[PDB]
């Protein structure tokens, strides 16, 4: 109630520095093709050729990128390719955005700092998927009371679980006021140890 | 409860009907048949019984109990309604509270059950009352299975001026009555069944004295004393003096711990040393 | 300023801080002039205590006001401890003639908080580092407030010609007007100077 | 793993007049990129009855019809197969009479219709499923 | 916010009681009250009427808008109109909860007032999730809520605003 | 790639999203400072070596190592900063003094941060009003009535009433006290508000 973690800026211009969600977000891998040799460090993948397909975290490919593609170029995973961008248009209420994740909107908004050609078509997928999956989170979260919700929440990602936990915290708080139950003073964080 | 499981357990029709001896269990059958109550509706819970039977139940039962020698069958009490389905008689609250405070399985100090029973008297806790009605049932079905023991085995000794009984640990559901407060009711129902059962004319007017083991480690039992039973008994007990003077004479180890005097804890070895001097003292 | 109106304005100063996404104005006047009614009517009770019902009617109201006020203060010591560097900076470079966003006492608390946390990070992990990283700037580690939030508000001073920008396209902006007593759902940036001028109130 | 498309989406790189007059307009297809006028002819050169359609295209062209076709499949597929004979007579009327009636398959990505014989309940009556 | 503070703001509404004790004017930091003449009406803030009722010292009175006839017309007016229609008091839910729980025997026909209030509530909540779905569905940037009371706002606000922020972000991530 | 050790500090705090302070990790912290030093020197060598022979083709091998320390910096300040949030809570929820099931999990320098924060807070609080200000730590929920009925749950030596009229607190024994005093103890676990 007073532990206010630093929130995630993974949807705006640039992720926050201290947010433990973005730190684990950017760690996810991404495919690149190198433009030069990689001397003195070919141990991991001593030198590495130019024109080689490698898998690197996102944070690494932040500074190793330039406009001229001096060191390496990037190509998007298939989840954001043209293939799946039609699937997410058929009916977005069917996809398991936890397997295709578990950071869909967080990752996809950082792949816009690579000035690829099809950006005007990724920032339209996300917008049209989130709008598609809305009337199923506005209604399965404000209307699921004293139920086992661990199956209404099995196909969501970190940007959506944060909202499914705000619908419930406002349902279970009006239903606790209606029943004269939110008058008793209780232990706040000690019942967490118990 | 159902209408059947509450005739077999009220210690006022479980005495008259003698619902512990197969010879008189058919009396219950005849009583039910004289009213037109199917034996399949009487066995089902009362809230689910058909609506066409329960019209004048509380009259066709008072009537057909004259034909059997039970004329004090209607009493005067009160009842409360809260809402849509909440309907209590003032003698259901009592049997539920009295059994939340004296639950057998102990979960802490002596003042852990007291709190849970004080809780279940305010309307904001109908989940304890509605729970303390499943203990009060479990108790009442485990009392007619003890008064059925000491009357199909004749453990009521006629030790002279007063009857006498005792209990055995090996019998099931005898650790439930270990408390020195839930033992008075068992004895007071035992006397009511007995006085109706025996054929003598002397035993029908002698007070009872009962003992059941309290503590195996200290090796001690608990003892009570109840007035001579009758219909119009004045209810003026007299054992708080008898036990005192008897322990004084024998000079044994006793404890008058409670507030009422007629309940004592006694060494398992001073039983006879105490009892003989008491027999002589009451005379 | 009848003592009856201090409370009516205190509740209003209490809701805004609960809903706003940024540390709003500082009202030292009120916080220092309600601690007077509390300080006074705490004396006309401990003296004339020999009534047993009047003192109850007074103690209950005192306990209601001392919760409005207290929970108002607590709601700002959360804005300060989450945005300490950006709230120190803003107060250092303030153009004279602008109401501060920090009391003279919250200012000392914020100074000591920044000092304490810097002197803590200096001796655990920023000391044993290579000797060019041992300085981290806390204007790019503590995220700034987010003034693009949506808020419900109800207006009480008829406004007209309010700009509503849905997106980046400057053309798509249609201007709107506001009645009195109405309620709307708009982004906090386009109505920022109205909350500081009493024209609205974030319900 | 959920098959939400017949073309595996991971590695694909390596009255009744409105319906009939909207299907025809969809089957024109000339002015944008000529995707289907490259297929009608293609099948006429192979002597086929039916042609496979991508509903993914119907969506981008006209959403209303793409939804009305996945929920009233009968009245819509009797109007599709009419405005297909109409459009094949608009290329070669000699061929358009060799065959009694044409047919039209489907393929693409249906939203919730991708069901298994275990999930095929009775809320899918008269509805294209896969 | 949270319901237990809307309930705090709602205990400032005025109601009318009938005391049964003698007391002279009281000068509260929020006005004046009294005098309390046994057997004579007087108008006080709720948080005092409730607290005096619990201590068996008064007898409440039903507010005028709390009539079983005018309410049976509000309940129909609400279902006819297609926008949020004006309501008796800005805090009717909390009034008809606190009153009917604490003074249900001084209010005739409590269990019909209660059902009509609940009928109104269950509609004004249905209009919200339609007015909060067209918003997203059409990607608006403004929405005039007409006569929403603070309680309806607060029951589904901390979700709606938080799910509109994540939409503004997704809609303005291509400009730079 | 790199940074597989720092990412074992974070992927542990991310498993406790309730706000419960886990045991400090001096081990992993030392283990990541060591890698910082190692890469630092092994890169500075070739840095000054690219000015002593012209190996400018090693420029990539600088960035791949220059940035790959910034990471290990982030993932060691965040952890060190996150744990400074889960600590300040223990001043608004438990109270001024903590039981040693907590003061045993904090690293020995976080106690100094605490005892500084607590003292600055108690300084600010006493500054609000004329007489010893206003203790804003209490009063977390709107006041409902003027007296409260509590019921003890553990033993506690001798609770005080301002007028010197103490009260013993045995287990399962309920009083009727002003809620102006019981708030501190209810919110910890000692007492309990029964007559809701």
């Amino acid at each position: 109630e007073a532990y206010f973690r630093v929130e995630s800026g993974a949807l705006g211009p640039e992720e926050n520095f201290l947010s433990l969600d973005d730190i684990l977000m950017s760690h996810e891998k991404l495919p690149v093709r190198t433009e030069t040799a990689m001397p003195r460090l070919g141990a991991f993948f001593n030198a590495v050729p130019q024109g080689s397909k490698l898998e690197l975290p996102l944070w690494l490919a932040k500074g190793l990128f330039d406009n001229k593609r001096r060191i390496l170029s990037v190509e998007l995973p298939k989840i954001y390719q043209e293939g799946w961008r039609t699937v997410f248009s058929a009916d977005p209420n069917v996809v398991d955005l936890h397997k295709m994740g578990p950071h869909f909107y967080g990752f996809g908004s950082q792949l816009l700092h690579f000035d690829s050609p099809e950006n005007a078509d990724i920032s339209q997928s996300l917008l049209q998927t989130f709008i598609g999956r809305f009337r199923r989170i506005m209604d399965s979260s404000q209307n699921a009371y004293n139920e086992d919700t661990s199956a209404l929440v099995a196909r969501l990602d970190e940007m959506e679980r944060g909202l499914f936990q705000t619908g419930q915290k406002g349902l279970n708080d009006f239903q606790c006021w209606e029943k004269g139950q939110a008058s008793q003073i209780t232990a706040s964080n000690l019942v967490q140890n118990y | 409860w159902s209408l059947h499981d509450s005739l077999c357990n009220t210690s006022y029709t479980a005495a008259r009907f003698k619902l512990w001896s197969v010879h008189g269990q058919k009396r219950l059958q005849e009583f039910l048949a004289d009213m037109g109550l199917p034996l399949k509706q009487v066995k089902q819970k009362f809230q689910a019984m058909d609506i066409s039977l329960k019209e004048n139940l509380r009259e066709m039962i008072e009537q057909s109990a004259n034909k059997f020698g039970m004329k004090d069958m209607r009493v005067q009490t009160f009842s409360i309604h809260f809402g849509f389905k909440h309907k209590f008689l003032a003698s259901d609250v009592v049997f539920a509270t009295m059994s939340l405070m004296e639950s057998p399985e102990k979960d802490g100090s002596g003042t852990d059950h007291f709190i849970q029973a004080l809780d279940s008297l305010s309307r904001s806790n109908l989940d304890k009352l509605y729970h303390g009605l499943e203990l009060a049932k479990k108790q009442l079905r485990a009392t007619q299975q003890t008064i059925a023991s000491c009357l199909c085995t004749n453990l009521v000794i006629s030790q002279g001026p007063f009857l006498y009984c005792s209990l055995m640990e090996g019998t099931p559901d005898v650790m439930l009555f270990s408390r020195p407060a839930s033992l008075s009711l068992l004895s007071k129902h035992l006397l009511k069944s007995f006085v109706c059962s025996t054929k003598n004319r002397r035993c029908k007017l002698l007070p009872l004295v009962m003992a059941a083991p309290l503590s195996m480690e200290h090796g001690t039992v608990t003892v009570v004393g109840i007035p001579p039973e009758t219909d119009s008994s004045d209810r003026k007990n007299f054992f708080g003096r008898a036990f005192e003077k008897a322990a004084e004479s024998t000079s044994s180890r006793m404890l008058h711990n409670h507030f009422d005097l007629s309940v004592i804890e006694l060494k398992a070895e001073d039983r006879s040393k105490f009892l003989d001097a008491l027999i002589s003292l009451l005379s | 300023l009848t003592p009856a109106e201090l409370i009516e304005r205190l509740e209003q100063a209490w809701m805004n801080e609960k809903f706003a996404p940024e540390l709003l104005e500082s009202k030292p006047e009120i916080v220092e002039c309600v601690m007077e009614q509390l300080e006074h009517m705490e004396e006309n009770l401990r003296r004339a205590k020999r009534e047993d019902l009047k003192v109850s009617i007074h103690q209950m109201e005192m306990e209601r006001i001392r919760y409005v006020l207290s929970s108002y203060l607590r709601c700002r010591l959360m804005k300060i401890e989450k945005f300490f560097p950006h709230v120190l900076e803003k107060e250092k470079t303030r153009p004279e003639g602008e109401p501060s966003s920090l009391s003279p006492e919250e200012l000392a608390f914020a100074r000591e908080f920044m000092a304490n946390t810097e002197s803590y990070l200096k001796n655990v992990a920023l000391k044993h580092m290579p000797p060019n990283l041992q300085k981290v700037d806390l204007f790019r580690a503590v995220p700034k407030p987010d003034l693009d939030s949506y808020v419900f508000l109800r207006v009480r001073e008829r406004q007209e010609n309010i700009l509503v920008e849905p997106d980046t396209d400057e053309q798509r902006d249609y201007v709107i007007d506001l009645e009195k007593g109405s309620q709307h759902l708009i982004r906090y940036k386009t109505i920022a100077p109205l909350v500081a001028s009493g024209a609205v109130q974030l319900i | 793993m959920l098959p939400r498309s017949p073309p595996l989406p991971r590695g694909n790189l390596w009255e009744l007049r409105e319906a009939q007059r909207d299907y025809l307009d969809f089957l024109d297809d000339e002015e944008d990129q000529g995707i289907y006028q490259s297929k009608v002819r293609e099948l006429i050169s192979d002597n086929q009855y039916r042609l496979i359609v991508n509903v993914n295209d119907l969506r981008r062209k006209n959403e209303k019809r793409a939804n009305r076709l996945l929920n009233n499949a009968f009245e819509e597929l009797v109007a599709f197969q009419r405005a297909l004979k109409d459009f094949v007579a608009s290329i070669d009327a000699t061929y358009a009479k060799q065959y009694e009636e044409f047919y039209v398959g489907l393929e693409g990505s249906f939203g919730s219709k991708h069901v298994s014989p275990r999930t095929l309940t009775s809320c899918f009556l008269s509805c294209v499923v896969c | 916010m949270d319901a237990a503070e809307v309930e705090f703001l709602a205990e400032k509404e005025l109601v009318t009681i009938i005391p049964n004790f003698s007391l002279d004017k009281i000068y509260l930091i929020g006005g004046d009250l009294g005098p309390f003449n046994p057997g004579l009406p007087v108008e006080v803030p709720l948080w005092l009427a409730i607290n005096l009722k619990q201590r068996q010292k008064c007898r409440l009175l039903p507010p005028e808008w709390m009539d079983v006839e005018k309410l049976e017309k509000m309940r129909d007016h609400e279902r006819k109109e297609e926008t949020f229609t004006p309501m008796p008091s800005p805090y009717y839910m909390e009034l008809t909860k606190l009153l009917l729980n604490h003074a249900s025997d001084n209010i005739p026909k409590a269990d019909e007032i209660r059902t009509l209030v609940k009928d109104m509530w269950d509609t004004r909540i249905a209009k919200l999730r339609v007015s909060a779905d067209s918003f997203v569905r059409q990607q608006e940037a403004h929405a005039k809520l007409d006569n929403l009371t603070l309680m309806e706002i607060n029951t589904s606000g901390t979700f709606l605003t938080q799910a509109l922020n994540h939409m503004y972000k997704l809609r303005t991530n291509l400009q730079p | 790639m790199f940074c597989e050790k720092a990412m074992e500090l974070i992927r542990e705090l991310h498993r406790a999203p309730e706000g419960q302070l886990p045991a400090f990790n001096e081990d992993g912290l030392r283990q990541v400072l060591e890698e910082m030093k190692a890469l630092y020197e092994q890169n500075q060598s070739d840095v000054n070596e690219a000015k002593s022979g012209g190996r400018s083709d090693l420029i990539p091998t600088i960035k791949f190592r220059h940035c790959s320390l910034l990471r290990n910096r982030r993932c060691t300040v965040a952890y060190l900063y996150d744990r400074l949030l889960r600590i300040r809570a223990l001043r608004w929820e438990y109270g001024s003094v903590l039981p040693n099931a907590l003061r045993f999990h904090m690293a020995a320098e976080e106690m100094e941060w605490f005892n500084n924060y607590k003292r600055s807070l108690a300084t600010y609080m006493r500054s609000l009003g004329g007489d010893e200000g206003l203790d804003i730590t209490q009063d977390m929920k709107p006041p409902k009535s003027l007296y409260i009925e509590v019921r003890c749950l553990k033993d506690y030596g001798e609770f005080e009433v301002d007028d010197g009229t103490s009260v013993l607190l045995k287990k399962n024994s309920q009083h009727f006290l002003p809620r102006w005093k019981c708030e501190q103890l209810i919110r910890q676990g000692v007492l309990e508000h029964i007559l809701s």
